[PDB]
């Protein structure tokens, strides 16, 4: 099946990559390794060439590699991006040390699109919809981005949404920005709401065109969070993991939850009334992304006949206990048995 | 929805 490779050395980095992809033009960014745009001759398109950076340097690198790989190959959705092709100029095993991964190629993201134009109550619709269309299909595997925020959300001129970029890292300022205060202040042991409430603070700005919790660091972000949503009551303290984490929170002068309708005036009603449901510190309460589908607020778009959800995806392999090596012919295994989507 | 520009 192997098709004719061709190097060239761009931004002084050699890229051996298949004929069928021409005018590679280095479209950046650091460590994780660096992309480059390009001409999908295959299928016509424009897409993005990542080429891994150092892959197989440890242990917990291996290992990342093969999470990001095994995560991109099982990702099918309209609204999340998938691996449209994965390949490595290696002949063999033996000789395996280079990954190269295709996608997307992410016109703009949800900051352009606010950046080029004022969106209408409808766009926000629309936009928010897709995002936990995409959400239901990615919980329903049990996987949790974790890095939600306007960066990793792709947009094109028919306001097709994908979530890009999952958090990968088994470990003044925006991440932060659009963080459950659970993971920020590991609290506990947290679920899959964490990318709801991400979702909330995206929505919240789309609505009113400003930051909801721009704190300069955690603490001042958490003060920002608890003035709107109040102070931990009893029932979440208890579920708070961390003795300091909970000792520090009683320090903490109590505070009454804000109403929601003071905070955005002259927003959709619907809007401001799933903002609620999002926006629940406590992450027990907080509303699902199958739940949000079904409310009011997408009256216009929802549909339960087309909202699906994911084949099971196995991540046992999270817990083995495997050599350098083991992890990196395990890579290999995938990039071989990788089947190109449709068409 | 619809007809976004998207570069500035």
């Amino acid at each position: 099946e192997r098709p004719t490779f061709y190097r060239q050395e761009l931004n002084k980095t050699i890229w051996e990559v298949p004929e069928r992809y021409q005018n590679l033009s280095p479209v950046g960014s650091g460590a994780y390794g660096s992309v480059c745009a390009a001409f999908d001759t295959k299928t016509g398109h424009r897409v993005a060439v990542k080429k891994l950076s150092r892959p197989f340097q440890s242990i917990i690198h291996a290992k990342r590699t093969y999470r990001e790989l095994r995560l991109l190959k099982h990702m099918k959705h309209e609204n999340v991006i998938g691996l449209l092709d994965v390949f490595t100029p290696a002949r063999s095993l033996e000789e395996f040390n280079d990954v190269y991964l295709v996608t997307h190629l992410m016109g703009a993201d949800l900051n352009n699109i606010v950046k080029c134009q004022k969106l209408t109550d409808d766009h926000v619709q629309f936009l928010i919809y897709q995002i936990l269309r995409g959400l239901k299909y990615i919980h329903s595997a049990d996987i949790i981005h974790r890095d939600l925020k306007p960066s990793n959300l792709a947009v094109n001129e028919d306001c097709e949404l994908k979530i890009l970029d999952f958090g990968l890292a088994r470990h003044y300022v925006a991440t932060r920005w659009y963080r459950a205060p659970e993971i920020m202040l590991n609290w506990m042991h947290y679920n899959q709401t964490v990318d709801i409430w991400s979702v909330g603070c995206i929505m919240a700005e789309l609505l009113t065109g400003r930051t909801l919790f721009p704190g300069t660091d955690h603490i001042d972000q958490l003060k920002l969070i608890l003035r709107l949503v109040g102070t931990p009551g009893a029932e979440l303290l208890k579920k708070i993991s961390s003795e300091s984490a909970r000792n520090y929170i009683q320090s903490l002068a109590q505070m009454p939850k804000m109403n929601f309708a003071n905070v955005f005036i002259g927003a959709n009603p619907l809007a401001v009334d799933l903002l609620e449901k999002m926006l629940v510190l406590d992450s027990d309460k907080r509303i699902t992304a199958a739940q949000a589908l079904a409310h009011a607020y997408f009256a216009q778009y929802h549909d339960p006949d087309d909202e699906p959800v994911a084949d099971p995806y196995d991540q046992s392999f999270e817990s083995r206990d495997l050599l350098i090596d083991e992890w990196k012919s395990l890579t290999y295994d995938e990039v071989i048995s990788f089947v190109p989507p449709p068409l | 929805k619809k007809d976004l520009r998207i570069s500035c």
